[PDB]
């Protein structure tokens, strides 16, 4: 007779008392243990009856029993991953059973889970609960496991840095390694974990508990390794005062690293501050102020950003940091090795900030090619390059491309109503803009002791709004036109919706304002507009200068003038 | 030593046995200062048999109770308390017998510690046939005569756990199920269940504090009543069976299930102890001697029950009587060879389990 | 005299979005308001004389000064609409016709009609505010009108808040220079009608009410209607400040003869016409009055009635081209107004005095009264200024010493007065020369040889000899020469 | 301004030092008809004291009330010729006290004493109060705040050098501030707010100038240095005409066409204001009595710059004579009226230009003017009963009631027109010459013993014509007539009844007398 016959009668006997006499099953399964200490199924389902039963301290020990003797029953495999899900009322019960094995046990058990792992996902978080409850193993393999996340992410390439593999890296590898003194790191794979922590750092808040805190904390222990955000700026300028004069590895690298993540990090308050959504958004202009007469302060108003003084100290702090890390040849080098080695389309916000600083840099050309780049990446929301390639072009003495640009921003406008300015996209700010810059433009157009007409017909049209500051304006208008007489323009009783203009040309005719002969219709006649046109006065001042705006589409063959 | 008991003859009855008392007391203090080992003379023996109405006797247990408590010295106690109650083969033993019994029942009323550790070291150096009348007595009385009064005993577990290892030991000698009549009650039973229950070293504490010098006297207490619990267990459903109460018969039953598990569980306890102690394969405490009386008495009552119509309890005790044997085995608490088993069960009823054993 | 300077400017033909009725131009509202206030001034203030001057780019006055209203009822719908808008040209014509017809003295209210859009520049009101004021040299700022004026100006520009939000300080400015006379009107609302209907009634009910008064001589009682309205008065602005006015019951307090009053100086001549309270001929007409009878009396008998205008003031009520009415003056507050008359509250009936003062047969007159000091050209001063004067009396002194003994009396007081004068003026050395031409004159005596006459001018001589030592012999003041037995 | 002005006082000051004694090499010509003597040259204080007390004359002439002056002699001593009070701002006052003073000393103590003596004096006379100030305090109890004393000094010397001007030009301001300190814990002081201050120098013509001219420059907010210098004689004569006729805001006149040479007069500016440095008022042709009663808009006095020379003795003497004289301005227009007033020769400004109250409506349109039966000489007597006459003895009323005799007029005019009917028709006692006794006498307020008799015999021809029947005037039974007329003279009585006792009378004298039914 076979032993495994009296193993299954022993078993059977004592399940069918399981549901009358738990005890007499025990009694008959310690019977049969002791006949057959190597019978897996009589331990199995006891250890089975104990868990049914949850007693923890006897169950506790019989899966260290069935792990030292039988470890290759496929059920215990499949009973040790329930347990695992568990600690990744039952998920207490099994919590509780894990604690009562020894540590040394626990440990060699998680380590022979991690080997049977297929994917990489469900291998890296089954052993991240060693790393967490063995602190301990950390030497052992918290390095290789960190290139395991860093290689498991590149042979899947994921078009975004952010996944399971990076997000598992920087949240819980990264903090695991850096943090402990006995595993000891070169520098060289200090400086890709840090990039790699960047990366996920700066992709996580363009798009978690601390992102930017977390790496600024990185960074610190980094730089101590190796060995506010304002404050460090100026230490970081002495030390370039103190060792960028004159391999300097250490130097190099903190003045790269130290620098861009400080960069990053003011031109990131910076966007959040102006245009929010992409991180009532505002727009970096030039409001030409007298229109009626390299350390420059942006001028904002504090209605519109109540916050002006943080963000323009954050623009300025980012404005030395690019200041310095372009001069140094060698600190230029490696931030232009870094930035390739990223995306170098460097999504919106970074091109946005750019284009602000080029916008302050002075240099327009410049600014005028990344006012196309931005375009090309893409006054409603989105057409803040309209503006500001208008200022660009006004600055580089255009003229004509100022003027169309202007124009086109108004035919995207639909609202019934030099010194860096800061205004919202709302209409009733940036409709002053284009009035104010178009005003310029024509005035020194106009303004050429030449025979022009039109230029000062148009200047005259420009100058009704925010009455009456043009009023030396409008002096000079009608003194120019007694000196030379003849004016002429078709399309003046179509604009001129104002009553101190109307009530001055008409005085034109008469014998004191001299008989200027007023071609301002396309003799009765000249009399009978005006007693149409100021019937016209108190209409919306805003529309009827934007009717003619976009009606008068050859204003462009007037800025000829 | 006659001055003694001249001197009690001039005091009543219990100012004389107090007298007497403190003198044995203070003659055993010296004889034991100066030497290690007293001797039990005829004189003190005859001092308390001459010296020591329903009142009176109550004054006599309650004087020897606080004079016991008072006396801290427990070597004195032990020696005064055998003195008192040694068997001597004269016809005042009934009456000694008697006292002693009644002092037991008071102490264990009482909660007198001292009078409890002397019973109980008095239980272990007399023959069964004492310690039998002792247990039913304390069974009767604290069982049938006041119904409730059981609970007072079950204080004692906290108390004196000697004595009642000691208890158990005498009542499972006492009571072999070999009669209706020795039929266990319900309370009794019950008490015991719980006892063995909250402390499985109850009943091996015995076998651990004494120096194991020598083998036990032949008619004396088993130093552990692991054999009276494996009779009860195993003779538990054919008793029962042949005093055939469905509600009280399966609370026997499971409470008897209860035991033999705690009895298994201080077995796998013991076989530890024996491999600590060095005892493992040299000293048993389960004779085989015991052994056969009792397979004798389930053949009988195999025999007597009709097996034809009382089957599952056949088969059931005798497959509590082979887990039994099987754990003792193992355990090292039985220093047999397979082939006594074989032939002492050879003539026992068929069973599975049995036949398991036997084979291995 | 009231000039409505009603602006025409091109700013004033805006259409206003009223609601409800068609497009009003600011034009045609303020040629309904001035035609209500028109109305008004010719029903209860017939006897105004208004003139019409419009102002733009040029000022012309369409109509001048007339009573008949239904000329200009008519000239404020026959209105052009010149371009360009400038005060200061305005307010110069206005200032010159004034001058012209009234003269300096005659109050003229100046009804303007403005409309809160000032102008741009060159004859603009803030231009010429901002410069002229600092500037003033021949083309002064004529906002301080040379006479008793009081600018209102009706600017009929919505409510402040349409005005206020580029220019009404200009305009409340220019009201301060003239010296604060004005009151700046505003039509609180959206323009409808009755809102300038209301702003003309409180123009209307400021200025252009008549000054209702009851006169009353003793018992005998009539209301009047005194034509101007009387300008309150200020004695001072050091003492008394604050303004009077004349009481509503003008108290007659007596008569005087005309040739006594001579002619007082008046402040202001005030019609007085009696006010009932062809019915005005019919009923009013046949009901016997006061004002006839005091009139006709003053006018045949030619006297003058002293009216207690109050405490402290005074005035007279006479009569009278061929036609005649009852104009009452007004005195200059004081106690005596007139210096030939006494203190006025002096004035008692000639009942209270002595005999009759004016005479039985009415010759005698207590008036004028001489003053208590006699004056210099009355009394005989002695002015040594020019050498003429010395010369002329030097040449009387020796001439009626020619005379002596006849005139004596006269030579020795032109003498005496020659001494005081000399000892006054310290003009000694004068006293010495003018007793050498006394000795001189002596040596000239005629062949008459008269014996008093000698023996008088050699005592004179002497006494010139003597006082021109200027010793304490007769050298004092009240020492008069005397001359000889 | 107000009656306080700048000009209200003047304090003359003279330089007195022996400096001032030498002649001003200005000799006259006062001898016309042998050999005659050497000229004769005013000495410098002459000039300067006499040119002084021209200006005088003129603010007496021209303002005889209001403006008071003194007068400050600066010799060794500092004495002061008159008060502030009005009875001794006179002219011969001041020519009796100059005289008393006497001649300057020639060779006393040239150098023992200088003229700041005067200056300090003057700053200390300055500092009281006019009567009339003591008026206006008086009148404004505890309110005598706002009464601006400020005045304005004079003075006359002959400064050695600029820097002497400069001294005492340090010296005056200096004593004004603690003259202020002075009266500021004093009551009885005022403190001088504006002091104009003048310091004409003189010096004998053919001198040099030791002193340049110089403008205003204000010291202090307290003073006005505004020192001028001219020679003696008539220059300096000159310049006080000037002063006076800048100060007061005089202006001139030239009156001519004078039958018989031109005449000039000084009068206050205002009377300028209808042509708008002397006008060229020409003479008309007074007319003896075309009209009376003109309009004149200011009467202004004169007064002549040659008072005693032919023309101005003339014209002055013809107008005292009582005859006014019509100037008019230079197609004629009738203008400023001279008239003599008494013996203060005013100059009326009339009105030439159209009346404003011109076509007044017709009295016969108006109401009251469609009756034509007015007692218009019944009225007319009524008005020659009441005329008007001065007062000056103050009579007690009742007990220690100074009665104000306007107040007399005005109850006496109450009195008189108690029943006054105000048509001929209306009435029939008054028309009748009978009562005409009684109703001249019972309006009186106690009607004497002789009037009691004149009443009674009145009242006894009333009842007599009753009885004869006689025909009473229309004004209906013949009984009716007197009956009526009865009742009139009962209302007239009983109106009057609280006048006196002796009104009473006689009306129980009508009421016995009557014929009542």
């Amino acid at each position: 007779m076979s032993a495994q016959g009296d193993c299954e009668f022993l078993v059977q006997r004592a399940r069918e008392l399981v549901p009358q006499d738990l005890w007499a099953a025990k009694a008959w399964l310690i019977t049969a243990r002791s006949l057959y200490p190597a019978d897996f199924n009589i331990q199995y389902e006891m250890y089975t009856i104990e868990r049914n039963a949850e007693r923890t301290a006897t169950a506790g020990r019989l899966l260290y029993d069935m792990f030292v003797n039988f470890p290759d029953q496929p059920v215990v495999w499949r009973e040790i991953s329930i347990i695992t899900s568990a600690l990744r009322k039952q998920t207490q019960f099994l919590r509780s059973l894990f604690e009562t094995l020894p540590g040394r046990v626990q440990c060699e058990m998680l380590l022979k889970v991690t080997e049977q792992c297929f994917n990489t996902l469900e291998r890296s978080e089954m052993l991240l609960l060693l790393l967490r409850r063995f602190p301990e193993t950390v030497v052992q393999h918290g390095v290789g496991l960190g290139e395991a996340l860093l290689e498991a992410e590149t042979i899947e390439e994921q078009e975004s840095p952010v996944n399971c593999f990076r997000k598992l890296f920087v949240c819980d590898v990264l903090p695991l390694i850096i943090n402990n003194h006995d595993v000891r790191l070169p520098a060289n794979l200090l400086y890709k974990y840090l990039n790699k922590a960047a990366e996920f750092y700066i992709n996580y808040v363009t798009r978690i508990v601390d992102p930017w805190e977390r790496l600024f904390k990185i960074l610190n222990v980094v730089g101590m390794r190796c060995e506010s955000y304002g404050d460090i700026l100026h230490r970081m300028k002495d030390l370039c005062r103190y060792m960028n004069n004159f391999a300097h590895a250490k130097y190099k690298n903190q003045v790269v690293y130290s620098t861009m993540l400080v960069f990053f990090k003011n031109a990131f308050q910076y966007v959040n501050s102006i245009q929010p959504s992409l991180f009532v958004p505002l727009v970096l202009l030039e409001d030409v102020s007298n229109v009626y007469g390299r350390n420059r302060h942006i001028v904002v108003n504090k209605a519109e950003l109540a916050n002006s003084t943080e963000v323009l100290e954050s623009f300025k702090l980012a404005r030395e940091s690019w200041e310095l890390l372009y001069s140094l040849e060698f600190l230029d080098k490696e931030f232009t090795r870094i930035c390739l080695a990223w995306k170098t389309d460097t999504w919106l916000w970074l091109r946005i900030f750019l284009t602000d600083m080029i916008i302050y840099q002075g240099q327009y050309k410049k600014a005028i090619a990344s006012l196309h780049h931005l375009a090309a990446l893409q006054t409603l929301e989105h057409q803040r390059a309209l503006i500001q390639l208008a200022t660009c072009h006004f600055a580089l003495g255009e003229y004509r491309m100022t003027c169309e640009k202007v124009l086109d921003l108004m035919c995207y406008m639909v609202l019934p109503i030099s010194d860096l300015k800061l205004l919202p996209c709302t209409s009733k700010a940036i409709m002053p803009y284009c009035l104010h810059l178009m005003l310029a433009c024509f005035k020194l157009r106009a303004f050429t002791d030449n025979r022009d007409d039109m230029a000062l017909g148009h200047v005259i049209v420009l100058l009704q709004q925010e009455w009456p500051r043009g009023e030396n304006l409008f002096l000079k208008a009608v003194n120019k036109i007694c000196q030379q007489g003849n004016f002429q323009y078709e399309n003046f009783f179509n604009y001129v919706t104002n009553i101190d203009m109307l009530e001055e040309f008409a005085y034109l005719r008469t014998q004191e304002g001299g008989k200027i002969h007023l071609e301002l219709l396309p003799k009765e006649d000249f009399r009978l507009a005006m007693e149409r046109q100021v019937s016209r006065c108190g209409e919306n001042l805003m529309v009827v200068l934007h009717r003619f705006c976009i009606n008068e589409k050859i204003l462009l063959l007037q800025t000829l003038t | 030593m006659s001055d003694i008991r001249h001197s009690l003859l001039r005091r009543d009855a219990l100012s004389a046995a107090k007298e007497v008392l403190y003198h044995l007391d203070i003659y055993f203090s010296s004889q034991l200062q100066s030497a290690p080992l007293p001797i039990v003379d005829k004189g003190p023996v005859e001092l308390l048999e001459e010296f020591v109405n329903s009142l009176q006797e109550l004054q006599l247990l309650e004087i020897m109770c606080n004079y016991f408590q008072e006396q801290t010295k427990d070597s004195v106690r032990q020696i005064i308390f055998s003195s008192l109650f040694s068997p001597q083969g004269n016809k005042a033993d009934d009456s000694r017998m008697s006292l002693l019994g009644k002092l037991v029942s008071m102490a264990v009323a009482v909660c007198r510690i001292p009078v409890l550790e002397c019973a109980a070291s008095w239980l272990q150096r007399t023959p069964v046939v004492y310690c039998v009348r002792l247990a039913k007595a304390l069974v009767d009385d604290y069982c049938c005569l006041v119904p409730g009064s059981i609970q007072t005993l079950k204080q004692i577990f906290s108390a004196s756990p000697r004595f009642c290892c000691q208890f158990i030991t005498s009542v499972t000698a006492l009571y072999d199920l070999s009669s209706d009549d020795l039929i266990p009650p319900m309370d009794l039973l019950e008490m015991i269940v719980t006892w063995i229950f909250e402390d499985p070293r109850l009943i091996l504490i015995t076998f651990l504090n004494t120096p194991i010098a020598a083998n036990l006297p032949i008619g004396f207490l088993e130093l552990t009543p692991l054999v009276g619990l494996i009779r009860w267990c195993v003779k538990a459903p054919l008793a029962y069976k042949r005093k055939k109460g469905v509600g009280m018969d399966r609370d026997s039953h499971l409470l008897y299930s209860k035991l033999h598990l705690s009895v298994l569980q201080v077995l796998m306890t013991l076989q530890l102890h024996l491999t600590e102690k060095n005892l493992y394969g040299r000293l048993g405490l389960i004779l085989f001697d015991h052994m056969v009386p009792l397979v004798e008495e389930i053949n009988r009552l195999a025999d007597e029950l009709n097996p034809l119509n009382a089957s599952q309890e056949i088969e059931l005790s005798l497959d509590r009587l082979a887990q039994a044997l099987q754990v003792a085995m193992a355990s090292g608490a039985l220093l047999c060879t397979r082939d006594d088993l074989r032939t002492l069960c050879s003539r026992l009823p068929h069973n599975n389990l049995l036949q398991l054993v036997i084979s291995g | 005299p009231t000039v409505v300077v009603m602006d025409v400017s091109l700013s004033m033909t805006r259409p206003v979005s009223i609601e409800g009725s068609e497009e009003y131009q600011r034009k045609h509202l303020a040629a309904h308001g001035l035609t209500m206030l028109f109305e008004h001034m010719a029903t209860n203030y017939k006897l105004e004389f208004t003139a019409l001057v419009v102002f733009s780019s040029l000022w012309e006055l369409m109509v001048p000064f007339t009573r008949d209203y239904n000329t200009l009822q008519e000239a404020l719908s026959n209105m052009d609409d010149y371009d360009k808008t400038c005060l200061e040209s305005a307010l110069v014509g206005v200032c010159n016709i004034v001058q012209q017809e009234w003269g300096g003295a005659i109050p003229c209210q100046v009804v303007l009609v403005t409309d809160g859009c000032l102008g741009i520049g060159r004859g603009s009101l803030r231009h010429s505010l901002a410069t002229q004021n600092q500037r003033s040299e021949s083309n002064r700022f004529p906002l301080p009108f040379p006479f008793p004026s009081k600018l209102y100006i009706m600017c009929m520009a919505n409510l402040e808040e349409l005005q206020s939000t580029d220019s009404l300080e200009c305009l409340e400015r220019l009201i301060d220079l003239n010296n604060g006379e004005g009151q700046i009107f505003t039509i609180d609302g959206p323009l409808c009608l009755k809102n300038v209907q209301s702003m003309f009634g409180k123009l209307i009910d400021l200025a252009y009410t008549p000054f209702h008064a009851v006169l009353k001589c003793g018992h005998l009682t009539a209301d009047v209607q005194v034509f101007p309205r009387p300008e309150p008065f200020v004695v001072d602005e050091e003492i008394d400040p604050i303004p009077k006015v004349i009481n509503t019951d003008l108290e007659i307090v007596g008569f005087i003869d005309i040739a006594d009053i001579s002619s007082p100086p008046v402040l202001s001549r005030h019609l007085v016409l009696p006010i009932a309270l062809n019915s005005a001929n019919q009923i009013a007409g046949k009901i016997p009055n006061f004002c006839v009878l005091l009139h006709g009396s003053l006018k045949v008998e030619g006297m003058v009635a002293i009216v207690q205008l109050g405490p402290e003031w005074h005035g007279m009520l006479y009569s009278q081209k061929k036609k005649s009415n009852l104009m009452m003056s007004l005195f200059e507050p004081g106690p005596e107004p007139l210096p030939w008359l006494g203190k006025m509250a002096q004035l008692g009936p000639i009942s209270d005095a002595k005999e009759n003062p004016y005479g039985e047969d009415d010759n005698k007159s207590p008036f004028p009264l001489q003053p208590k000091n006699k004056r210099s050209y009355a009394q005989n001063v002695t002015v040594w200024i020019k050498p003429s004067g010395l010369q002329t009396d030097v040449q009387k002194i020796l001439r009626n010493a020619r005379k002596l003994p006849e005139k004596t009396q006269t030579f020795y007081k032109e003498l005496n007065r020659l001494r005081k004068a000399a000892l006054a003026f310290g003009f000694l050395d004068l006293l010495k020369g003018v007793a050498d031409m006394l000795e001189r004159e002596c040596t000239l005596l005629p062949e008459t040889a008269h014996p008093d006459a000698a023996f008088q001018l050699t005592h004179a001589a002497q006494q010139l000899k003597l006082a021109s030592t200027g010793t304490s012999e007769y050298a004092a003041y009240d020492q008069n020469i005397t001359p000889l037995h | 301004m107000k009656i306080f002005s700048e000009s209200h006082k003047t304090v003359f000051v003279v330089d007195h030092c022996p400096y001032m004694a030498e002649s001003c090499r200005q000799h006259v010509e006062f001898d016309m008809l042998i050999i005659p003597l050497a000229p004769i040259s005013k000495s410098l204080w002459t000039c300067s004291v006499e040119s002084s007390m021209e200006y005088c004359r003129i603010m007496y002439d021209i303002f005889p009330f209001k403006k008071l002056v003194n007068f400050i002699v600066s010799d060794s001593g500092a004495h002061v010729l008159n008060s502030w009070t009005q009875e001794d701002q006179n002219l011969q006052e001041l020519m009796a006290a100059l005289a008393a003073v006497g001649p300057p000393n020639p060779r006393a103590d040239p150098e023992c004493c200088s003229i700041l003596h005067g200056l300090v004096a003057a700053v200390e006379t300055l500092c009281k109060i006019t009567e009339y100030q003591h008026e206006a305090r008086t009148l404004l109890m505890e309110n005598a705040e706002r009464v601006g004393n400020r005045g304005r000094i004079i003075c006359i010397t002959n400064a050695k050098s600029d820097s002497h001007v400069r001294m005492l030009e340090d010296c005056v301001q200096e004593t004004i501030h603690e003259h202020n300190k002075l009266a500021a814990n004093s009551d009885h002081l005022m403190q001088i707010q504006k002091c104009e201050l003048v310091l004409i120098h003189t010096y004998p013509v053919g001198e040099d100038s030791l002193v340049s001219d110089r403008s205003k420059k204000e010291l202090s907010p307290v003073l006005t240095s505004e020192v001028h210098s001219v020679r003696a004689g008539r220059h300096l004569a000159t310049k006080l005409n000037i002063l006076v006729q800048q100060h007061f805001d005089l202006a001139s006149t030239t009156i001519t066409n004078i039958p018989m040479y031109d005449v000039e007069l000084l009068h206050h500016k205002d009377a300028h204001v209808d042509f708008l440095e002397t006008i060229t008022l020409k003479w008309c042709t007074p007319r003896t009595n075309n009209i009376e009663l003109h309009y004149c808009t200011g009467a202004y006095r004169i007064s002549p710059v040659d008072v005693n020379s032919r023309p101005s003795s003339c014209l002055t003497n013809f107008l005292l004579n009582g005859r006014s004289v019509l100037l008019e301005q230079p197609s004629k227009v009738i203008s400023h009226m001279l008239s003599s007033h008494g013996g203060e020769i005013f100059l009326h400004v009339l009105s030439s230009s159209r009346s404003i109250l011109e076509d007044p409506p017709s009295i016969s349109e108006g109401c009251g003017g469609r009756v034509t039966d007015y007692r218009i000489t019944d009225f007319g007597e009524f008005m020659r009963e009441n005329r008007l006459t001065p007062f000056l003895d103050p009579r007690y009323k009742i007990d220690g009631s100074l009665e104000v005799p306007l107040e007399r007029a005005k109850d006496q005019l109450e009195k008189h027109t108690r029943y006054w009917p105000m048509i001929i028709s209306q009435t029939t006692i008054f028309n009748m010459q009978a009562v005409v006794p009684l109703a001249s006498v019972i309006v009186k307020e106690s009607l004497t013993e002789e009037d009691v008799l004149n009443c009674q015999k009145t009242i006894y021809n009333l009842v007599d014509m009753e009885r004869k029947n006689d025909p009473l005037p229309i004004s209906p039974k013949r009984d009716e007539q007197y009956r009526i007329m009865w009742n009139e003279l009962e209302t007239l009585v009983r109106a009057h009844i609280n006048n006196s006792e002796k009104h009473q009378r006689v009306l129980e004298c009508l009421m016995a007398c009557r014929s009542k039914p």
